[PDB]
C-alpha cells in the first residue's frame, strides 16, 4: 500500500484543467490510463494521509459496471495527489449523449446504459459503509470500447477536494442539496440521480442547461424546481421515471428492485 | 490606491460604486434577489457566499454555511468561507479581515467587491 510510484507514468497529452487539477491520458506498465492530477490549496499532511486512506476504497475489480481506480500516487513524494483509471475511448455518458459529433446511440443503446448503470449502482450499494462523496451524472459514468457504461470511481470527490462546492448540482436529490449526507438516505438520494439520468437518456437534453449551477441548486432545493417529464413516451418509461423521482426519499425503489424492470425492456 | 480611489476621488468613486451595483444584481438577480445599498448587504456574508457560486459556476449545498446566520460569529464564518471561495477561485487572500465585512466598513466591503469585478468582469 504504497501505492503507485509517480516516476512510472508516461504522461501523453494534457486532456483537461478545471477546478480539481487536471487530466492527461497517458500510459503506466502497459496500461492506457488517464492521469488525475488534483490541485489542493493549504495540502497538509492530514488531508495526504485522508487521500492515502480513502483510495483503496475505490480500487473496485469486481464488477463490470464500476470502473476501478487503477491506483494512487501518494504525495509526498509525488508532487501532487494523483490518481489513475483506464482510459475509456467514448469518455464519459455526457460527452457520448450530449457531445457526440460522429453518432448518435439509439434507444435500445440509451436503454443498456440505463441498466448498465443501475447494475454498477446496486452492486456499490452492497458496499459498507458505501463510497463516501460519490454522486452519479452522467458525467461520472464512462463509456468502454464496446459500450458498456461504468460507474466511475475516480469521480469520486476526496474529502478535501472542493468541499462545499457543487459542479452537477441538476442530477442531484432536493434533500442532499440541503441536508448533510448523514442526515439522508444515501441510496434514495442516488435513485433519485439516475431518474435524472433517465430523463437526460429521454431527451438527449442536459437538465436546466439553461440555468447556472447556482441557479439549479437554489430553485430545485428552495422553490421546487424539477424536470418536467418528457411527452410522448410510453406509459412505462414514464412510471419508471416518476417513481425513481418520487419526493419522498422512501418511495424511491432500490436499484436491485429497477434492474429486473430494465433487463425487460431491453428485451422482454 | 484603492484607497486613494476611496479617500480622495468621491467622483470616481460613485462611478465605481455604480459599476458595483450593476455588477452585482447582473448575478444575484438571477435568485430573485437585489442589492440596493453596497454599505450593509453584503455584512452577513449571504451574498458574498452566493456571488461567488453564481461567479465561479458552482452550487453551495446550504448545509455548508448559514443561509439565515442567527450571531455575529455565523455571519463571521459566513464572510471568511466566501473568502476562502475567492481564493480558490485563485484572488489572493483579502485584505480586510471577515469582522471588517460584518461590521460595515464600507471601503472594506467595496475593496472585496472591486475586486471581484476586476476579475469577474466578462462572466455572463
Ligand atoms: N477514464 C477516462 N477515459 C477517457 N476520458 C476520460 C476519462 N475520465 C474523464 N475523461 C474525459 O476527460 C474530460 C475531463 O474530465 P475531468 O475529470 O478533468 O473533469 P470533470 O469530470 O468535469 O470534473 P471533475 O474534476 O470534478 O472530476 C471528461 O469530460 C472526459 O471527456
Ligand atoms: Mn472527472
Amino acid at each position: 500500500h504504497s501505492g503507485i510510484d509517480f516516476k512510472q507514468l508516461n504522461f501523453l497529452t494534457k486532456l483537461n484543467e478545471n477546478h480539481s487539477g487536471e487530466l492527461w491520458k497517458g500510459r503506466w506498465q502497459g496500461n492506457d490510463i488517464v492521469v488525475k492530477v488534483l490541485k489542493v490549496r493549504d495540502w497538509s499532511t492530514r488531508k495526504s494521509r485522508d487521500f492515502n486512506e480513502e483510495c483503496p476504497r475505490l480500487r473496485i475489480f469486481s464488477h463490470p459496471n464500476v470502473l476501478p481506480v487503477l491506483g494512487a500516487c501518494q504525495s509526498p513524494p509525488a508532487p501532487h495527489p494523483t490518481l489513475i483509471t483506464h482510459w475509456m475511448p467514448y469518455g464519459s455518458l455526457y460527452n457520448v449523449l450530449h457531445e457526440g459529433t460522429n453518432f448518435v446511440v439509439d434507444q435500445s443503446q440509451a436503454v443498456k446504459f440505463a441498466l448498465d448503470m443501475a447494475r454498477g449502482m446496486a452492486f456499490l450499494h452492497t458496499l459498507e459503509p458505501l463510497i463516501p462523496r460519490h454522486a452519479l451524472n452522467s458525467r461520472s459514468v464512462m463509456i468502454d470500447e464496446d459500450m458498456t457504461a461504468r460507474i466511475s470511481m475516480a469521480d469520486v470527490k476526496f474529502s478535501f477536494q472542493s468541499p462545499g462546492r457543487m459542479y452537477a448540482p441538476a442530477w442531484v436529490a432536493p434533500e442532499a442539496l440541503q441536508k448533510k449526507p448523514e442526515d439522508t438516505n444515501r441510496r434514495s438520494a442516488d435513485m433519485w440521480s439516475f431518474a435524472v439520468l433517465l430523463w437526460e437518456l429521454v431527451t438527449r437534453e442536459v437538465p436546466f442547461a439553461d440555468l447556472s449551477n447556482m441557479e439549479i441548486g437554489m430553485k430545485v432545493a428552495l422553490e421546487g424546481l424539477r424536470p418536467t417529464i418528457p411527452p410522448g413516451i410510453s406509459p412505462h418509461v414514464s412510471k419508471l421515471m416518476k417513481i425513481c423521482m418520487n419526493e419522498d426519499p422512501a418511495k424511491r425503489p432500490k436499484f436491485d428492485m429497477i434492474v429486473p424492470i430494465l433487463e425487460k425492456m431491453q428485451d422482454k | 490606491a484603492f484607497d486613494t480611489l476611496f479617500d480622495h476621488a468621491p467622483d470616481k468613486l460613485n462611478v465605481v460604486k455604480k459599476t458595483l451595483i450593476t455588477f452585482v444584481n447582473k448575478h444575484l438577480n438571477k435568485l430573485n434577489l437585489e442589492v440596493t445599498e453596497l454599505e450593509t448587504q453584503f455584512a452577513d456574508g449571504v451574498y458574498l457566499v452566493l456571488l461567488m457560486g453564481l461567479l465561479e459556476g458552482y452550487f453551495v449545498p446550504l448545509h455548508s454555511f448559514f443561509l439565515t446566520p442567527d450571531s455575529f460569529e455565523q455571519k463571521v464564518l459566513n464572510v471568511s468561507f466566501a473568502f476562502e471561495l475567492m481564493q480558490d477561485g485563485g484572488l489572493e487572500k483579502p485584505k480586510p479581515r471577515p469582522e471588517d465585512i460584518v461590521n460595515c466598513d464600507l471601503k472594506s466591503t467595496l475593496r472585496v467587491l472591486y475586486n471581484l469585478f476586476t476579475k469577474y468582469r466578462n462572466v455572463e
